[PDB]
């Protein structure tokens, strides 16, 4: 393989590019709900899946920028649109795109301290409920946790236990 | 003498409808009767700023006043209004609103408007004389009066039946015009009664509006007016109707309302015969970058032409032309001094000639959703398993 | 867009401006109260909005601004009025006003430790009810938590559910 | 190849010609912000790319070149305008003209120590956004840090990574 | 242009003449506050301003100018006042004049190091609040840190950032 | 011209003779006009017999290397014309020579030749 | 003013006359502990008066002056007693006095290196507690740290803050 | 008369194609039709630097503006170009390209081309 990283990122919400202020993104951090599990017969406990936890998806920006602090705690959650886009450039020169759609509630905007003299750096966080990561336009992830859907790859890895639960 | 202390004062006030403040200038150009009240000489323009100057120059029930409340709802834009004066008949009353240099001196009518630069340093970029474009003879010189300004001139159809309008947009092929047929009708404060506004003013007043935050190059189309109940002709729009009053009022190159109450505009082309020249945005990008590449470049319009006056202001086109990409107002552009016609000869006169490419955003009309109900996902669904 | 970020601050208390003395500000960190939902027919959950949680907004000063000092504690509670003003100024000229409105109660005058030859250093903090944010004047936040208020760039996110509470 | 160094220089700000007093410039330093980079599977890091980092270009005048003076710290950043014009003479008589367009914020005047009987050397600084150089008319470096434009040598050397994160 | 150096140097305080022993100045160095910034959709940064920093004057005189040692560590800060006149002759004759009003608090006074046989070197420094310079008579800065004044060229650089803080 | 009398908008002077149609031209010559004068006056008062053409031609031409200085011109040449017929008839009287000099030509009407394109319109959707 | 240098100089500590071997001295560098002060309503910081530091006054002897070593580390501090004489002849005959009264702790003797062909110069260094410094007899500094005595030109400048510390 | 201000005109440019400014002097002979607009005569040779005297001197409807657009599509160079007058016979075309001395003092067709010499100090280095 060649050596591939991060070098320049952007953000999208409802269309509007922030081609100026990100100067951070988060992904959400994808964890399985791990339980530990010894019983009769073992030791060393296994760790079987229960499912995903809850996602929030930070980012920050240091101006006020109006087009997204109208996106904090609406009635409709799950309103909040949003692309985490990010291009891994590698060393062979073709840079590969990461991008992330969101739809999430936009749960937390907090402004640092304003010391007068340094940047402002409004943080935001939205607790995310759609998530669809792709690399180079190839599928990876889809999360939906309403109506179940966890596509890992592009097989729905809850399908053989959602035609069981009747949904 | 005065009052001390404080002052409460039983009044007669309401309707707070603040807009957002907006920056392009509109001209303006309807009858009012001038008597003790208004304060404005009947042929030379008036600035405008607000609902208080717009109350004061002009009376309350006056033609320009009902003109100029319909656009300080919808935007806080700089008014150059020229009134003029009420006449009997149709033909008198076109000829006072057009006018010329029929004075000795001075200028009377629509064509004080180029008045409006060397008053009030606005330069009209709209033009709408509301009620007075529906006959040929104004809009005929409205269009003439937009090409000196460079400007957009909004008009209206007849009133009458659909296909009058339609009969009456075939006169223009002339690229900087704009139609709205339907007239707007508006409450007005405690009526019962519907006012049939020319719907004019309102659509040239959503043009100040989405100048301001969605930009010159965003087309203005969609977005709402405000002010507005029930209008004159119902247009609605239906998705795939052959003969629907929007589409056979879109092919014939007018403006609409649409929505339930005159919500919003349904225009995107403008009233001309070329198609490059079709759209709204394609001649206002057109202009208003044109006013921006030179507010910024004033100085280069008289210097002493050394030998990197040429090369230092080809480096300032671009590098003002990069705050338009930047701001998403054009794509990728050129802009370059012309090797062929750039001669000592020229420069010795003065003359130099640059050129500038850019291409404009292309306005979403007409998304095209083409959908099937199929049988497809049907076998492993629906199941035991 | 252009890159935009603070560069100077102000502070009005009862009209009396801070040109002097503030140091820092903080606005309220503003953050929706988030219980991660999962339920039956779904994994990964979805944070339902319940309402905001208090607003602490500190801020300091490092004289002994007696016009500040004379707001702790009051038994007027929500009797301290105050504006956080800022300027971002963008790089293409024009400076972006952002003002935030409050009326709360001054809970904390924190003196540092006076070290003799340092700041001194009067970290302050109000427990704020009404919060009104304002960005080149356009409105984004009113936060009015008695009697329901919660409007997000003009339009009352509690409309919905303030005529069915019957207030 | 033939022997070619720098003979004259010359300096153009707004138009205006510093033909007189102009002892020093200085182009900016074009670095990339090398991290290195050693992972597994290898040694000896390989230097992955990621950009460019802030580029001042300094200079110096010993005038009261007061048309130099007037471009400090402007609220619109990017208004200092002005070439840095240089000619390589060579061996063989024609010189190969080397112009370098600049735009940023003079960010620094820094009068240099009146000692009565020395120069006086007003040491300036731009940190300048966009940044052109030309060799005998040909382009070489197109540098503009916002909306993306790295063009090396006329072909556009991040348009591979600007077309997927949708600037 | 012409050629044009600093030939001579002047310094008054309050008044007075140091006509006979000011070996050296130093004008503050003007600096703006730069911070480098690097965000989401653009490389390179771009160094927004976000002020000046402190204005340290420094000078040095070789007699016992008790006039001079007697505005060290006043209890009025800037009660300091002095200009650094100078003088740029050019080469065609007449001279044009640069005088530089300050208004700081003296805070060093380094005395040299006394060879018994070299000079004295009473070696100074000024951190300045106000600085108004000065070319021909005409106009180029206006530092004024507290109430909000830069005005460069006469225009005032701060006021769109001054009627919105409120000053 | 505009808001207010800002601006002046003339860049011609009252001339039918297109040569001398600038403003910029004309105060120019009658500038180094005058230069002549001080140049001759300089050139009478101390004996300067033998060598006053060589005196006055240089000491204009130090005013024309000023002028190359300053941009107030672009090309200065003080030249020796060809009218000259014999030695013994040019040495006695008229010599003549020229002064010719290109003034910056003052930008007027730049122009803009401007576009709308199809070109960049397919790398940016795609 | 007459231009005026120092020329000749001397060293007493506790009456006994170094009038043999000084080769330098130093007096010790006054200089306000500056704290950089910018806060909300204004930029480019203004530099409070926060008190002095340490004040070591170097010299030097190349002799086996054991009358100035006895004086390091004893158990009084502030038994070091000593002025720093010198005087300024000027150019119109005249000389002016600078005598320098010192009362500290001898913290440093520095013998250099002995290269058995050069001088000996024992470095010294006092960080002094009381200081006096005099021009033609009169008086411009009275630096006592304890008891709160800053006294320049006589009048003293922390009286206003001592009859309120209570001292 | 003339224009003060700046103007701004609706016009055509079509899409940019410089090149880079060579040094290598080109000899061409082809055929076009001599009318008003093409400002030249038929076998005199003329320097070209850009296609604005390719569109002078020459008209835009020829083969040699197909041939200096070739040119000045690929680098800038200076062309030495000579007409020959538009003939049907597929001989009589080709025979007014070769020429001769029939002219008193001037060669015609592709003996133009000598002429480049004592006349700019450049003679042609390619012949097409």
């Amino acid at each position: 393989m060649i050596p591939q990283t991060l070098t320049n990122t952007n953000l999208f919400i409802d269309g509007v590019s922030f081609a100026g202020d990100v100067p951070s993104l988060t992904l959400p951090k994808l964890a399985v709900k791990t339980e530990q599990y010894r019983a009769g017969g073992m030791d060393a406990p296994v760790s079987i899946d229960m499912g995903l936890e809850a996602m929030e998806a930070k980012f920050s920006t240091n101006g006020a920028r109006r087009e997204a602090l109208n996106f904090f705690g609406l009635a409709d959650q799950s309103a909040f649109n949003g692309v985490f886009r990010g291009s891994f450039k590698g060393q062979k020169g073709a840079s590969v795109p990461v991008v992330a759609t969101l739809r999430g509630l936009l749960k937390e905007v907090d402004p640092g301290d304003w010391k007068a003299g340094e940047k402002a750096e409004f943080k935001y966080a939205v607790a995310v409920s759609y998530y669809k990561l792709e690399v180079d336009g190839r599928e990876v992830y889809e999360i939906d946790p309403v109506n179940g859907v966890r596509a890992i790859n592009g097989v729905d890895q809850l399908a053989g236990m959602r035609n069981d639960l009747g949904l | 003498s005065f009052f001390h202390g404080v002052t409460v004062t039983n009044v007669d006030i309401g309707a707070r409808t603040i807009a957002l403040p907006a920056s392009s200038v509109i001209g303006l150009c309807d009858v009012f009767t001038p008597g003790a009240q208004a304060s404005a000489k009947p042929n030379v323009p008036v600035l405008l700023t607000s609902k208080k100057d717009a109350a004061a120059a002009f009376g309350i029930g006056s033609s320009i006043y009902l003109a100029c409340e319909a656009i300080y709802n919808r935007a806080q834009a700089v008014i150059v209004a020229v009134g003029v004066e009420t006449a009997e008949t149709p033909e008198a009353q076109a000829s006072a609103v057009i006018g010329g240099i029929s004075a000795a001196g001075e200028r009377t009518g629509l064509q004080a408007l180029l008045d409006g630069k060397s008053r009030f340093n606005a330069q009209p970029r709209l033009l709408v004389a509301p009620g007075h474009s529906a006959q040929q003879a104004v809009a005929t010189a409205m269009d003439g009066l937009a090409e000196k300004l460079r400007a957009i001139a909004i008009l209206d159809g007849p009133n009458s039946t659909d296909e009058a309008a339609v009969a009456y947009a075939k006169n223009f092929g002339s690229k900087r015009l704009f139609m709205v047929d339907p007239g707007v009708q508006v409450w007005d404060s405690a009526t019962n009664a519907a006012r049939n506004a020319p719907a004019s003013a309102y659509a040239a007043g959503l043009f100040a509006w989405t100048d301001a935050e969605y930009g010159f190059w965003s087309s203005p189309s969609n977005k709402e007016i405000k002010g507005v109940t029930g209008t004159s002709r119902p247009v609605e729009f239906l998705d795939g109707d052959e003969t629907c009053r929007a589409n056979l009022l879109n092919n014939a190159n007018i403006a609409t309302i649409i929505r339930d109450d005159g919500y919003r505009l349904w225009g995107n082309r403008t009233l001309s015969s070329d198609s490059k020249w079709a759209f709204v945005t394609r001649v206002r990008t057109m202009d208003l970058v044109m006013d921006a590449i030179l507010a910024g470049h004033k100085w280069a319009v008289d210097r002493g032409i050394t030998k990197t006056y040429v090369k230092d202001v080809t480096e300032g086109l671009r590098a003002f032309m990069r705050d338009l990409k930047n701001q998403g107002a054009v794509i990728n552009f050129e802009v370059y001094a012309d090797p062929d016609l750039n001669s000592a000869s020229q420069l010795a006169q003065g003359k130099v000639y640059w050129n500038i490419r850019f291409t404009d955003v292309p306005p979403a009309e007409n998304p095209n959703f083409r959908v099937e109900v199929t049988d497809q996902w049907l076998t492993e669904v629906l199941d035991v398993a």
